[PDB]
């Protein structure tokens, strides 16, 4: 279920949904697992309102375990092809995606909440066949995880040997360690 | 009493058509058989009027009816020279006082007949069809001089070209 | 199924729901377990509160048997960013986690049903493969239970060490043992 | 399927579902098990209508066979708290929970079909863990039951010591049975 | 699906499910299984009706193979307290329960189809635990049996020793032998 | 997915479901297996339509494999019962029920598609239970195997014994022979 | 999910489904298996366009990997009675019954994309009890099968022997290939 | 669940899906696996457009990892049969059936994103009968291999030797890569 | 009679501008590349108003049509040089009381023109650029002695600049 607002404008009285509330104020929800689905749902989101005005930043709250690869980098292109600078914030947890998408945001406009949390590590995935398929398929996400840890640096500041070595593993960095890695520029503790 | 009641057709169409056809065995006809609305006048009677709108006590105060015709391509032909009062002949005393003449041809009337039934207006929506030809000709009439007759061809109703003036 | 009532006002007539309804008093209600899902639909009505009146108290009541805490963690600072006062209430029960978004209401305006009850216990978690990752999800949790203590004392006003001590298992706390363990404030026994 | 009905009023036509046609009327249905979102939607009911008139009574008219316990305790709170008097209504039957609910409506306001059936048991449990885990559960589940069936004797007016002995197994009660029981106070056989 | 039609009325043209035109006209449905939700919902039905007009028959058209006895009887004991006759009628099938609400009609406007078909039982029920608690539920069931054919003589007219020797096994009964047997009144073969 | 069209009205524009449109000209459609539910829909289509105008011909399209006996029976009845001459048209096929409502239209407006295709059998159960019971639902199924041959020769005209013999096992037959056969009057082969 | 389109008109603005949008200008659309629900639905569609109007093509566009024999002889019948010429289209696929209802088609108005595929082979059944069962199922398809014979043979042109032995197996034909049997008129490569 | 939008316009205002408002726009979206439902909703998508206006472009965002051959194949044939040029863009990944579709679009307005990824492998396919079956559906198969090769070559400009022992395996295709192996025109790494 | 109809070029659009299905087989129209709100409105007829609302007898009354060309940027430069009526010889007498001169150079009317059209108010709302410009000047006119003359500049309009003074 999904509750129901009135927002009060001179022309009259119009019946919005909470989510679409929020986008009408440039306003992005990434919820759950990131599938071909749902982050096929957040570029047309993303598409709406830079033709409305591309001057105007957006805002995008994260709250995900991570999911696909593939679907993933599909929302990181289109925040860095299109003009208007897309804030992240952090809240609750931001896996290895979701963490990816959470520093690709703008410069000066990433935020982390006092206790989100966010997790790093390398990518997944599995085969079965021929020995020579699977050559092709580790070939392949070889070079994933080499393109995704020389963003991760860009973004971050970092060197690309810090990263491959912090990312061979499980890595869970709290929110004040992830402003001294680059990873968001500041904390919203309080509202001034 | 006279008045042109709007929607009086589709009323008469429910009496006589007598039949939706969705199903079946119900029989199609949309516009092959189509009514017109010139022959669907004729069949009208009290019992329709009442879903118009009219009260029967109003009704019975006026037995007789009288039904006319819409207007046929033939008809406006005569409506612009058989009768004294014809737009034709206005336009025509309406140089005479100028001391210029005015003519029509037959290949221009044709023309005007059919632009004037596509406008679903009648003898009243012909004055659109004339004056807005002879703008820009009645425009610089009065400045020129030496023109005694003027003759409009077909073509000046289509636009393509202009009325030849004639200098005396 | 909702049902749908309709209020009076100088407009006209108009049709909500009853979840809408409140929603308009600054009402919001937290119902089932915690989820990613559920607890991302509470925040947006939180901020959607904060537009229309910032120097309004939000009132918030809590019925669930606790959930994922990441989710969780989200809302409680969420309270404490936004200006406006965020009351809570406990009606039927109030578990880990449920308890923890109860006393991060504001102070003064927490209370408690006469018969409702909360119970506190430690996180739970799991994990299954090499030693090297148990250790790295152990040392995480282990941190969240650390931080989840801080948090509740700071509240409640209790010791760090009597939360450890209460903390270690399952225990339940009645109405008034809430009150006297500054968990809450007063009991709304009757309306006067 | 809900049929859908029209109210005639001198503003206009207006179409409603069944039950919000009787919501308005201060009318609320309490139907199958009671979990913690059937009884959380009907807690905003009786909001709702306490607000809409403190002085009208409003009639609650049960046929459930009872469910969680918690879930059940929200409610009974809010009768009592709430101003306006609740009419309680047994239809078809009255489980263990559907009885409590029963009658703790007000005095004077309860009834009972010719041939409903009420039935009373003690609270279901149980747990799998640790003996010092078990030890801990079962105390709470006796304080419960020592709560309930101190409440039951508040309304029904009947001693401790009779609730406790009754509540050992499974009790059945007809209709004829209840009154004399304290249980309720009359039986709407036939509208005079 | 449910098909969708226009009455034509005086104020305007208004779109309704075939269930909800049906309503409109004192008409309720009684179709499949007899349930908790699908009493309680032709229980608010009858309701609504009383209330619009007390002195129309009310029509109730049964096709159901039964069900749940705690379901029925809350409609069984609603028919009788309300002032109109409930006028029933007999579609396709009547089992045990649909039977009992079928011959509780108002007497004289009770009807069964030519070709429909009734069908009566005793209680069907089971019970799994200690032996003390199989002799409690035993002798509720054995109540009840008892009450369900004190109310089905009352209605047909037969004693209470004839309805026990053929409600203790299946006995199908065709739409003739029902007016012999004093269920029903006549039969609507044809309109006249 | 149902598409929507627009019936062009004086009044204005309106939008009907194709299925909807299709029943304001005295259309209904029987698709899929014969039950309670599907059963009990069209009966109320029928009385909705008698209302409407009791002088117009009724059309029935059936595309059936069959189903429950008792849910057949009640629109057989309702067929019967009302004025109006209920025609019937087999698209596709026609089982044993399907194949009884079929030839139990008026005489003179049934009809069955040049590539249709009607089968009939006898009718299916089963039990389990003691010997007593086993032989109550024998008699039973035994009387509605005699009372559906009756009905079938009344409409089809032919003798008892006829039906009998050809209802013995599964019996196809073409829309040619059904001609022959009694059960419908002619071919919709073109539209003239 | 089916997007809304918005059809500009003089009287105002309306909103409809894709699928509805091209059903107001005489196209239908066939996707999926063929089954009983399906083909009830096209029918009604037909049916609603021929009453609008009877002179003008239906665009009948074909994906589907068949299904049912007998739901599809019911749309066959339908396109050969009524008036209008039914053009069909080949979008992807076209399985046996799917290609029975594409060359049924209005003769001059068929046509197949450049990389469309028809499939053409046997009915298919089974039976499973007694031996006097199994032949009566068994002579049953064998007419069917024979009578899908006859009627490719009118509209394709081919000899019937032609099609028996083209029949006897799964047999895929190309977009070209279909031309030159008869199938089929032209190709729609470009528009023109 | 999608969110809604409001598309201010000079006759007034009026609520649009999020998928909705960019078809206005002349954007369609593919995700997911292609299959015959999926594949007939963009074909209508696309010939909505075409009517509205062919002289403007259309763009394609793909973001799929393959599916059916026969539903990827009707997309293809009406891009070439539309006389507008569809513009495709590839986000996330494009597998060997949408890999053809990107290729397919009008030559200069095809673009890949800099972190996309292309990857064609052969048909698949299977079948279990006689041997005469299997040579028959092996035979289909490699018609279609053989088909696709040629168009890949056509739009890709390579020869048909190379798309041969290239589309052996799997072959995965970077951004830069798929510009030099003409399979798109440039890549839309900001916007100018 | 005569009046602005909001709408009703659509309806004319839809009509004049389609002769086309949304099928494969039937044929598509290419058209409307551009609104031409000036020539389309030409291609009205009595029809076209039936749609709209209006009744074909209140039509037949009116036979005569007038289509009105919409307003140009280069347009609003001719509007306040060449007609008496332009507001630059208003604001002109308005200081020729005081004994004072006014200029307006081509480098602020087509400044103006591009503002007006952003407002979509048309010349009607062409005032409020120019008042709001000369505000201040107007303001210190009458007490400012010695003054012959005021210029505008292209920056004035922008807010930039004051408008230069000679004395």
């Amino acid at each position: 279920l999904v509750p129901m607002v009135i927002e009060q404008t001179s022309r009259g009285e119009r019946s919005f949904d909470i989510y679409s509330r929020l986008l009408k104020e440039r306003v992005i929800f990434l919820t759950g697992q990131v599938e071909d689905h749902m982050a096929n749902l957040i570029v047309a989101q993303m598409l709406f309102l830079e033709a409305e005005n591309p001057e105007k930043d957006i805002y995008l709250y994260i709250n995900s375990p991570g999911g696909v690869i593939t679907a993933g980098m599909s929302i990181y292109d289109t925040m860095q092809f299109i003009k208007p600078d897309v804030s992240t914030i952090c809240m609750g947890q931001a896996a290895s995606m979701g963490a990816f998408l959470l520093t690709a945001g703008a410069k000066g406009k990433r935020f982390c909440l006092p206790n989100s949390r966010v997790m790093i590590h390398q990518p997944l995935g599995g085969y079965q066949g021929q020995a020579t398929d699977i050559e092709i398929h580790a070939r392949e996400i070889l070079k994933v995880k080499g393109r995704m840890n020389e963003l991760m640096a860009l973004h971050t500041g970092q060197s690309l040997e810090q990263i491959e070595r912090d990312t061979e593993r499980d890595r869970f960095l709290s929110a004040p360690e992830a402003v001294e890695y680059g990873l968001v520029d500041s904390i919203l503790t309080h509202r001034n | 009493c006279g008045g042109a009641f709007a929607g009086l057709d589709k009323v008469i169409s429910h009496r006589v058509e007598t039949g939706s056809g969705i199903g079946f065995g119900a029989t199609v006809k949309a516009k092959s058989d189509k009514a017109s609305e010139g022959e669907l006048l004729a069949q009208v009677e009290p019992e329709d009027l009442i879903k118009f709108g009219l009260i029967p006590e109003f009704i019975g105060r006026l037995p007789v009816v009288a039904t006319l015709n819409e207007l046929s391509e033939e008809a406006l032909i005569q409506i612009l020279k058989e009768p004294k009062n014809a737009l034709t002949k206005q336009y025509q005393a309406l140089f005479n006082l100028e001391g210029v003449d005015l003519e029509f041809r037959d290949e221009a009337l044709d023309a005007i007949a059919k632009k004037a039934m596509a406008r679903k207006t009648g003898a009243r929506g012909l004055r659109s069809i004339v004056e807005a030809a002879l703008l820009d000709t009645m425009y610089d009439l009065p400045s020129m001089e030496d023109v005694e007759k003027v003759v409009i061809d077909e073509s000046v109703i289509d636009g393509q070209s202009e009325p030849l003036l004639i200098y005396g």
